[PDB]
């Protein structure tokens, strides 16, 4: 998985 | 469930979350019963796609290292309720490889489950 | 750019591939040139929704204690490379966050 | 995140  | 190795279950929101300890995810998510739910959102870049996700209001999160305030991701896509860097840093955590399994330990040396 | 930390740099298939080191992933995964595909795939379910991806043939990947030959995910939607707890199992390895970042060590604390 |  999570990125923003 | 629960979800697989690594993972640790905390008191958020006076409720027990067991999450998944991700050190992939940049902050931590929720995934059912989020509790309120803020009108901020954020683009969410997954291993397969990304979407629009909002953010919960605050919750006070008991940490090992202490309790905090505290705002997850409510991902309702998602398999298992996460645990990232956000918090992981805040635990200054070590997460060991041992056996087939995965055992989180806190910043004492203290096992934590 | 490198991926954010905690990361690590394996051999594969003779040459070095920056990994994030992702405990959330199940199996690892290349996403640029992988080389030659499999014509198996897998369902992979990731934090946003899932689809299927192929599995690279085997690779030779070298790890602290010697080489091993493992196959990956090629999933060319995900931005990084990641190192998932089936290699993390491999390595015996610990992840130690300290400071703002995070360092990955073998199952006696050296280095990798 | 990866779930097979």
């Amino acid at each position: 998985x999570v990125v923003x | 469930e629960p979800p697989p190795e690594p993972r640790i279950t905390l008191k958020v929101g006076g409720q027990p979350v067991t999450f998944l300890v991700d050190t992939g995810a940049q902050h931590s998510v929720l995934t059912q019963n989020p509790g309120p739910l803020s009108d901020k959102s954020a683009w969410v870049q997954g291993a397969t796609g990304g979407k629009r996700y909002r953010w919960t209001t605050d919750r006070k999160v008991h940490l090992a290292t202490g309790k905090v305030t505290h705002s997850f991701l409510h991902v309702p896509d998602c398999p298992y309720p996460l645990l990232g860097r956000d918090l992981l840093t805040k635990l200054k955590a070590q997460i060991h490889f041992e056996g087939s399994g995965a055992q989180v330990v806190g910043p004492m040396g203290q096992p934590l489950q």
